[PDB]
RNA sequence: CGGGAAACCAAAGUCUUUGGGUUCCGGGGGGAGUAUGGUUGCAAAGCUGAAACUUAAAGGAAUUGACGGAAGGGCACCACCAGGAGUGGAGCCUGCGGCUUAAUUUGACCAACACGGGAAACCUCACCCGGCCCGGACACGGACAGGAUUGACAGAUUGAUAGCUCUUUCUCGAUUCUGUGGGUGGUGGUGCAUGGCCGUUCUUAGUUGGUGGAGCGAUUUGUCUGGUUAAUUCCGAUAACGAACGAGACUCUGGCAUGCUAACUAGUUACGCGACCCCCGAGCGGUCGGCGUCCCCCAACUUCUUAGAGGGACAAGUGGCGUUCAGCCACCCGAGAUUGAGCAAUAACAGGUCUGUGAUGCCCUUAGAUGUCGGGGCUGCACGCGCGCUACACUGACUGGCUCAGCGUGUGCCUACCCUACGCCGGCAGGCGCGGGUAACCCGUUGAACCCCAUUCGUGAUGGGGAUCGGGGAUUGCAAUUAUUCCCCAUGAACGAGGAAUUCCCAGUAAGUGCGGGUCAUAAGCUUGCGUUGAUUAAGUCCCUGCCCUUUGUACACACCGCCCG
RNA sequence: CCUUUAACGAGGAUCCAUUGGAGGGCAAGUCUGGUCGCAGCAGCCGCGGUAAUUCCAGCUCCAAUAGCGUAUAUUAAAGUU
C-alpha cells in the first residue's frame, strides 16, 4: 500500500528470512498460471500435471500471491483436479533452489 | 543468536594419565632409603618432594614458572 | 480485587482525609489488560498544593500470570492547625477564613474610672 | 380524552373488560411481476400469475457518536493575509532507504529520519570469524586415600609466552571429577501476554455523580435563548437544587525601592597618606586640580554588588460605551490591568519502549552455549530523501590599531584523573620549571566576537569560495592503517542567488555574532542554556489548513481511509 | 413358560449398566496433555491463526436409565391462518 493506516493493528511484521522445506509426499512446488478472481486461483504443478490450486487461510489477506512465480502446492489426498496451495517462496528463493538443482530447469521469472 | 553449528574435532579437558604412584624411593636394605634424583631446592620448596627426572629437562612441578634446569 | 479496593478505602476515608483513589491496571478474567479505579471525595491534580496535600505510591505485585500495578493516592485533610504538618490554607480553591463579630449598643454617657 | 413500538392521531379513540353492518387484501428476505397457458390490443403492452433453487437476515421508529464539496456562531503565525529570514539549487557533515558484503547488528516510518544522550579505533557490541574458560547451585548414585583430583617448564603446535592439544614427568590432595535428577545465565523471541514511564488525540475548554423532574427504554434535564470573557469566565434566564475535577487560584522568573536588615570570601567614599608620574592647568617643580597603583585604618557608609524580611498594581482614578448589569475602549499616575516558564481533567490509542530496570508472564537456548580473549564490521557505493553547516563578495575580504559582557565550570571524583596564572624554550602545534584553587577567596577586575578606526585589493570565478589532494611536524592511547585530533607549506573544484514546492516567526522578538554546560583518555558542523548588536511588518480575518459550540441530514458505528451498483 | 418345591448358588478384584453431555440457549470444568484457522466441532449463536472452559485424549462432574441417541412424517408451542 501507499502507507495509509490502520494498517499497524496487528502484527509487523516481516520475514526475517528464512528457510526452506520442500516439496513433501504430495506437497510439491508450482507455478502460477492464471489469477482468478473471487479467491481461488490457477497453478500448474512442474511435473507435467496441471490442477487448480486453491489459496489457505492465514495466507488470505496477509500475503499476495501475484501472477506468475513458484509457489509450494499440497496435493488433496483424494482429489486430482483441485489441489491445495501452503507456503510460496521468494523469486530469490526460487532462484536459488533453481541454481540448486531441486525443481525442473524450465520456468523463467 | 541462532543455534551453534557443527564443528569436526572438540575436545576439553586430558584426562591426565592414571599413573602407579609411589616408586620413587627405592628399597634394597634397611634403614637405608635409596633416594634417586635431588630433591628440590628453594627455599619457598619444602624439600620433601622430588625433582623430576626429565632428563635433557630437569624440573620442579612446584614451581610453576621458575627454576628450570636442562643438563 | 473489588472487595478488597473497598476495605482498603473506608479505611484511608475514616482515619481521615479529604479523599482518595486506588488504581489496579492490568490483567484479570482474560489476556488482555484493564484498568479499575476505586475513588471517593476530593482530589486535586494542578498546581503547586499537590506536592503539599496529597502523597502518592506505587507498588508492583506479582502473579502467575504477568505482573499488576498498584497505584494510591490519598489527599491529606489538615487545614484548621498541626501537627502543623500541610499548610493551613485550603488548596484547589483558596478559601477566605471569616470569623464574625457585630454588636453596638451604644448611647452618650461619660463613666469615669 | 384514549390509543400507539414510536413518530404521531378527537381519530389511527371507545380492543385480552376482545363481537354495529360489509367489501377488498397480507404471511421472513430473494428467485419474479420472471416462467407458462389464457385473454385484450394495429403496434407498444395491459390484466391474470408459479416453481426449482438460495439465504439469517431483510425492514420500521427512535437515541447516542462520527462524517457532510449543510446552516449559524467563535478561535490559532504548528492556518492565512501583511511582511521578515530561509529550505528545495551548489560543496561539505550527519541520519534514513536501496545496493553490495563473510558481517556490513538493531529499533523507529503530523505523532520515524543530528531520534534510541547512538559524535562506534579497542572497550562499547547486540553482528561476523577463530581460540579458551565454567562462574552447571543443590540432591541422589558412582569413583575414592598406591587416592577422587590441581597446576606447569621445555619441545612440537598455535595470532598467541591458551598445559588448548600432543610429546615429556613432576606437582596439587576430597575443594573435585563422572552419571542421573535439578538449577543458572542470555542486548534470545514475543510492547498484539504485561508493569512502569513517555508520546498523542488536545492547548483546546472540556468532564461527572447525588436527589428531584421528563421518557416503555437506550437516554435526557442540570451542562442554557441572550449579553460577556483568554477560559463551562461571569451576568442573567430557569424543572431543577446543591456540589466536584480541569480553567483560574498556586509555584518559579523578570520588571519598581537612595525604605528596612548587614557584610576585609563584596564595594564605595573619605581622608591619613607617604611613594610614582607629567606641568598637563592657576602657580614654580611645592600646594590646589587631574591620572591609576601600592598604603590603607582602631575611619565613615551600604548608593553600586550580594540575599533576606517587607511594601507596590487593584480595572484603582477620570472620560466614553454597555441592560448601565457582567464588562469593553481611551487617558492621568506609572512598572498598566498579557514578561516568560513550571504544574494540568474525563476517556482513549492494539502509538513507542522486553536493547533502562536483580520490573515481569510464556516460549526458546544452556557445555560443540545466545554466558569470555584476539581480529574484522556498524564508515563498505551507478542511486533516492531528511536535519544542518559553509558560500557565492565592495553593506566585502585582507593586514594592523582601539574597545565592551554574561549563564557556568574546575584536581582531593571511578579506580587515576582538573582548571590554569607566572618563568624559560620553539614559526606553530607543543615542551619544560614553579605556584594557587574544596572555590563572591585561585584561574577571572572572565582584558570574547560581531561592531569601531586606519592601510591594501577593484567588478575580475578576482586576493571572492576552500572542496579535492601531495609532503612534513606535534599531542592522546596498550594500539591511530580505511588518513583519532592538532599544526606548517603546497594543490585551488563546484558555486556568480537558485524550478515545482515548502518551513518558522509579533518585542530586547526575528536575524547577525561569540561563549559555557552535556558526551569526552583524544574530538562538535549536534543538542541545551547564556550574553552582545538589534530591524521591516500586523493590531486583522475564516480564504486555505485545522480546532471548539449549536442546528440539520445519513443506507455510516472497523465510524467517509465509511458504505455500496452494473 | 409361569407359580410350587429338593440340592448347589454373592465378599465386591466379581453373579460387572449403559447412552449422551459439561461456552450460552439448558442441568454440569476460565482442570491436565496434544493440535494451532490445519484436523475437526457447531440444530442455532459460534469455537480453531502456539496460553482452545466448545477440537483430539485423560481425570472429574451432570442428565435419563434397561434404556438412550440419530433421521423423517405429524401435532402442541403458533393469537406466525
Amino acid at each position: 500500500k501507499g502507507g495509509k493506516n490502520r494498517r499497524r493493528g496487528k502484527n509487523e511484521n516481516e520475514s526475517e528470512k528464512r528457510e526452506l522445506v520442500f516439496k513433501e509426499d504430495g506437497q510439491e512446488y508450482a507455478q502460477v498460471i492464471k489469477m482468478l478472481g473471487n479467491g481461488r486461483l490457477e497453478a500448474m504443478c512442474f511435473d507435467g500435471v496441471k490442477r487448480l490450486c486453491h489459496i489457505r487461510g492465514k495466507l488470505r489477506k496477509k500475503v499476495w500471491i501475484n501472477t506468475s512465480d513458484i509457489i509450494l502446492v499440497g496435493l488433496r489426498d483424494y482429489q486430482d483436479n483441485k489441489a491445495d496451495v501452503i507456503l510460496k517462496y521468494n523469486a530469490d528463493e526460487a532462484r536459488s533452489l533453481k541454481a540448486y538443482g531441486e525443481l525442473p530447469e524450465h520456468a523463467k521469472i | 543468536k541462532k543455534s551453534y553449528t557443527t564443528p569436526k574435532k572438540n575436545k576439553h579437558k586430558r584426562k591426565k594419565v592414571k599413573l602407579a604412584v609411589l616408586k620413587y624411593y627405592k628399597v634394597d636394605e634397611n634403614g637405608k632409603i635409596s633416594r634417586l634424583r635431588r630433591e628440590c631446592p628453594s627455599d619457598e620448596c619444602g624439600a620433601g618432594v622430588f625433582m623430576a627426572s626429565h632428563f635433557d629437562r630437569h624440573y620442579c612441578g612446584k614451581c610453576c614458572l621458575t627454576y628450570c634446569f636442562n643438563k | 480485587v473489588r472487595r478488597a479496593c473497598y476495605g482498603v478505602l473506608r479505611f484511608i476515608m475514616e482515619s481521615g482525609a479529604k479523599g482518595c483513589e486506588v488504581v489496579v491496571s492490568g490483567k484479570l478474567r482474560g489476556q488482555r489488560a484493564k484498568s479499575m479505579k476505586f475513588v471517593d471525595g476530593l482530589m486535586i491534580h494542578s498546581g503547586d498544593p499537590v506536592n503539599y496535600y496529597v502523597d502518592t505510591a506505587v507498588r508492583h505485585v506479582l502473579l502467575r500470570q504477568g505482573v499488576l500495578g498498584i497505584k494510591v493516592k490519598i489527599m491529606l485533610p489538615w487545614d484548621p492547625s498541626g501537627k502543623i504538618g500541610p499548610k493551613k490554607p485550603l488548596p484547589d480553591h483558596v478559601s477566605i477564613v471569616e470569623p464574625k463579630d457585630e454588636i453596638l449598643p451604644t448611647t452618650p454617657i461619660s463613666e469615669q474610672k
